[PDB]
């Protein structure tokens, strides 16, 4: 009987990123504008890709 | 490069960076942080949201 009970484990409920939009209208074109930054003032996160 | 652009050209912008031979002064340093500013031709000062303008 392999109990591998009370792994009493504590996790995170807290999006790190956070992403602001800004659509640009123009004339036959479009444009996307992305703030992104942290959750909370002293946690900074790396970026790869988007 | 090819610095007539219409308006739909993501053209990259090269920077070639060297110290000079005051590299032997401060040393405690080893990041220094470049800020590429972005003026008008006849106006100045325009502000880094840049709408209407080059965004990057």
């Amino acid at each position: 009987g392999t109990f591998g009970e009370t792994k009493k484990v504590r996790i995170q409920c807290y999006l790190q990123l956070s992403v602001s939009v800004e659509d640009i209208f123009k004339k036959d074109i479009f444009f996307f504008k992305f703030l992104l930054n942290s959750s909370v003032r002293e946690e900074p996160v790396i970026l790869y890709s988007s | 490069d090819e610095p007539k652009v219409k308006v739909g050209e993501i053209i990259n912008l090269k920077i070639i960076t060297e110290p000079t031979s005051t590299c032997r002064r401060k040393q405690n340093s080893t990041v220094n942080f470049l800020d590429i500013v972005i003026f008008d031709s006849k106006t100045s000062k325009i502000l880094p949201r840049s709408n209407r303008r080059i965004l990057y």
